[PDB]
C-alpha cells in the first residue's frame, strides 16, 4: 500500500509508528500496530517498525566531545569536538587542528567542529609562528613607536623600526 | 533460557586511579538487556543453575584535554569476578589487559580488552567486573560491556 | 539453527588509509561457512529472528618491505555494525582496538583485535565489519574473520 | 552436550623463547572442567561431531627480577590449531597476538590475547594451543586457558 | 535453624560441610548432606555448601611472588612479594619499593611485603643517595682517620676531615 | 583391511578418496565412499577421508612472502620470504637476514628462504662493513692505480697505495 507511514504484513496493510514511538507488537489479524513511546534517553527519528528505540550517543568529554543539542525522543543527540579540535571520521575521534606555518594564517571565523583552513599572508601582513588559531597579523606601524621604518617586512617577519 | 548483556552506565562511572568494582550498568536500554537474571549494583546474580558463557569487553580512552596521565606506570586491566551471598571472599574467573605507554605526543590514546569463558554457575552466585583505571573508561555502549548466556544444563 | 563464520576475501581487500566497510568475505571455503543466513557484499543478513552471539577477530600486520607508516598517528580499530534495509543509518554494536606506535626499527609489526557480544537480531537486519586501516589487514583465514550463531529464540 | 575449559598446568609450563605446543593443562581442578571430550597432553580430542565454539585466553607477563628480555624483537602470539590422528600436518584455526616493546624501565610488563570462533568439528579431530614465548606465560587459572562447547549438531 | 554449620533446604534442616570438604550432593528427603574431601591442591576454609573446592593461588616467581606458607586443604596459600618489592592491590603485582631521597633514610626493620617508609635523617646522621634500603648512616668520625673535623656535616652530606 | 587407500567403517571395508577429492559422504551399507573434487583454491594432498578440502595458504606480500609454486588441487602452495629475509618458525614471519661483521663475509650463493651464513675473510680478502649480502672483497691491486703497496691490508681493511 502506501510507502510512507505504512507497511504490509501478513497480507493486510498496517500503519507504522510515529517518531518518538517504537513497534511494541506488530499487527495481528484482529488489531493494528501497537506503538509505545520511547523510554528515557531513547529516541526514534523516523516512521519506523523497530522493536526498540535507539539510545542517544554519549558526548564524552573524555573524547573532547560536547553536546550542541541534547535531542528529544524524536531527535538524535548531536556532538562536536571542543575548541581546537575537529572530528575525524576515520578514527572517530577529536583530532588536533592543523597548524598554519609561518607565512600562512588561520582563516577566520574559526569553525566549530571543522579543521583549520590555512591562507597565505597578504601584503602588509605576516605570520612568524606555527598556529592553528593565530591569523595573519598586520605589520607594526613604526610611527606608533616614535620610530621609522628601517627595513620593510615580509609574510614571515615583521618590519624593523629604528630610532633614527 | 537466561541471559544478560550489560553496557556501562555512562552517568555513574567512578573517578580516580584506583581499581574499583563497577557498580552501575544499563540493563534495559539500547543493546542492554537481561532475562531470568537479576542485577544489583554491578552484581549480575544467577537465578538458574547451568553452564554459562561469560564475556566482557572493556575500552579505555584518554584525550589530551583531560590533562596528562601521571606516574608513567600504566596497567589497564579487567577482572571478571565470581562472588557469592554465602561466602564473603570473591574469586577471579577471567583476567585480561596490558601495560601501556600513553606518554606520547598524540592527542588521543585508546585500548580495548576482551575476555570470554565457559563456566559452571549456581543460583545465588554473582558476577562482577572490576577495572584498574575507571577514569579512563569509555562510556559508549558498544565499548564497555559484559554479559552472560546459558548454554547447557548442569543435571 | 542458523550460523555464519566469514573469513576475509584475501583477493579483494581494499587499499588506502581511510576507514572502510569490508565488502568481501569467504562464505564456503576453508573454515568459512554459512547456514540459514545470507551474505551480500560484506553484509551478513539475518533471515531468522533470535538472539545471536556475534564475534569478530581482526589482525593488522606490516612488514618493512611495504614501506613505512606515515602520519605517526595510528589507531587500529574494528567496529561491528548493525544496518537495516528499512532504516538508512547504521549503528555500532561492538567496538575494539588500540592506538599503536609502529615507527620502530623492527621489520615486522603485528596486532590483533577480538570482540564478542550477545545481541537480539531480527530478520532483515544486517551485520557488517568496518576497519580503520584496510591496507594493514592480514589476509589469512585464521587471522581476519567475523561470525554469528543463534543461541536462543525470541518468543 | 560436550564441553571443555582447560586452564594452564602451572607446574609444567615449558621454558625457552621458542614457539611450542602446550602439552599440559588442568581438566578437573578449579575452573577447569571437561565433559564428553578427551584430553591427552595438550590435545583436546573431539569425541562427538558437531559445531563447537572455540576460545582461548593467553596472558604473558614479565617481572624485572627474572632478568631482561633479549633480542628486542618481541612478538607475543597464540595459535589455535586443529590436528588429526589421520593426517600428520596440522592447521591454524585462529590466530592472535601483538608485537611488543618490553624494554622499558617499568618493573612489570603484561599482555593478554583473546580469540574466539565457531567451527565444525568431527570426532577424532584434536584442538591444541601453541604460544610464542612459553617462558612469559602467566600460570594463573584465570589468565591462561582455552576451551570449547558444542552449540549445534552437524546433521 | 542454626546459622552456623547448618543450612535450610527443602524445608528440612541440613548440616554444612566442614573445612577441607565440599558439598558433593545436597540433602535429599531421605539423607543428609554428602561431603567429600578436597582434592589435590584444593581447599575450603569455612563451613560451606560449595559444589567444588577452591584452587590454591599460584605464587608465581615470574611475578616476583613467593609463598610464606603453602596452606592445607582448610587453608589459603599466602604469597608475598620478594625482597625490594611490595604488593599493590590496584595492579595486583609486585611494585618496586619507594626510594628515600637524600636527607631521608629507609626505616628499619624493613617489612616483608610492605613499601619502604622514609624517615628524615636525625642529628649526626646523613643520607647522600636515593635508596629504598639504605638508612641514615652516621657521620664519619675524623679521629678514626687520624684527622680533624674541618666542617660539620648535614643530613645530605658527611663531615669533611682535614689532616691539619 | 588395507591400510593404504582404504578405511574401515561400520564393519565393511571402504575406499578412501584420492588427492584432489574430498569425502562428501562416507560409505553406506548399500554404497561406497562418494568423493567429490576439491573446489576453487582448495586442495588435498593425500588419500583422505576429510569432510572438506584445505584452503591454500596466502602468500601475503604484506608479510614479504612470495609464491614459489601456486600448487594444484593435489598440492600445497609453497611460500618463501623475499630477497634479504628468511622465514622464522617461532614468529611465523620473514625476519631480517643476519648482517656479517667486518672481517666476515656473506657466503655465496645466497639461499632463497634461508638466513645469511657468515664466513671469516680469507688471506688477501677483507670486509669493512656490516652486511648480510656483501661478501669478502679482494684487496685493491696498487698496480692498477699506478701506485705501490705501502702497507699490507687485513681482514677488516684494504691495503693502502702510495704514489711513491
Ligand atoms: C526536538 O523536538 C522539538 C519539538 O518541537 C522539535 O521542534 C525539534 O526539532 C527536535 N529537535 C531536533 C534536533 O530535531
Ligand atoms: C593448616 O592446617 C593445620 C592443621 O593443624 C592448621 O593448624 C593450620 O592453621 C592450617 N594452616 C592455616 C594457614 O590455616
Ligand atoms: C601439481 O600437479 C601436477 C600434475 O602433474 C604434479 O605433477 C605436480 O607435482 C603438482 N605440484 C606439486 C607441488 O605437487
Ligand atoms: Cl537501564
Ligand atoms: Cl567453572
Ligand atoms: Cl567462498
Ligand atoms: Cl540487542
Ligand atoms: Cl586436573
Ligand atoms: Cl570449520
Ligand atoms: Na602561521
Ligand atoms: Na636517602
Ligand atoms: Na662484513
Amino acid at each position: 500500500c502506501t510507502q510512507e507511514r505504512h507497511y504490509e504484513h501478513l497480507g493486510r496493510c498496517c500503519s507504522r509508528c510515529e517518531p518518538g514511538k517504537y513497534l511494541s507488537s506488530k499487527c495481528t489479524p484482529t488489531s493494528d500496530s501497537v506503538c509505545l513511546p520511547c523510554g528515557p534517553d531513547e529516541y526514534l527519528d523516523t516512521w519506523n517498525e523497530e522493536d526498540k528505540c535507539l539510545l542517544h550517543k554519549v558526548c564524552d568529554a573524555g573524547k573532547a566531545l560536547v553536546a550542541v543539542d541534547p535531542g528529544n525522543h524524536t531527535a538524535p543527540r548531536r556532538c562536536a569536538c571542543t575548541a581546537g579540535y575537529h572530528w575525524n571520521s576515520d578514527c572517530e575521534c577529536c583530532r588536533r587542528n592543523t597548524e598554519c606555518a609561518p607565512g600562512f594564517g588561520a582563516q577566520h571565523p574559526l569553525q566549530l567542529n571543522k579543521d583549520t583552513v590555512c591562507t597565505p599572508c597578504l601584503l602588509g601582513f605576516f605570520s612568524d609562528v606555527f598556529s592553528s588559531t593565530d591569523k595573519c597579523k598586520p605589520w607594526t606601524n613604526c610611527t606608533l613607536l616614535g620610530k621609522l621604518e628601517a627595513h620593510q617586512g615580509t609574510t614571515e617577519s615583521d618590519v624593523v623600526c629604528s630610532s633614527s | 533460557q537466561p541471559f544478560a548483556h550489560l553496557t556501562i552506565n555512562a552517568a555513574s562511572i567512578p573517578s580516580g586511579s584506583h581499581k574499583v568494582t563497577l557498580s552501575s550498568w544499563y540493563h534495559d536500554r539500547g543493546w542492554a538487556k537481561i532475562s531470568n537474571m537479576t542485577l544489583s549494583n554491578g552484581k549480575l546474580r544467577v537465578n538458574q543453575d547451568g553452564f554459562y558463557y561469560l564475556y566482557a569487553n572493556i575500552c579505555f580512552r584518554h584525550h589530551e584535554t583531560s590533562g596528562s596521565v601521571p606516574t608513567d606506570y600504566l596497567q589497564l586491566m579487567v577482572y571478571v569476578v565470581k562472588t557469592s551471598i554465602k561466602i564473603p571472599s570473591s574469586h577471579n574467573l577471567m583476567k585480561g589487559g596490558s601495560t601501556k605507554n600513553w606518554s606520547g605526543n598524540s592527542e588521543f590514546h585508546f585500548y580495548s580488552i576482551n575476555v570470554g569463558g565457559f563456566f559452571k554457575l549456581r543460583a545465588g552466585e554473582e558476577i562482577s567486573i572490576q577495572v584498574s583505571n575507571p577514569s579512563l573508561l569509555d562510556p559508549d555502549q558498544d565499548a564497555t560491556y559484559f554479559g552472560a548466556f546459558k548454554v547447557q544444563d548442569i543435571d
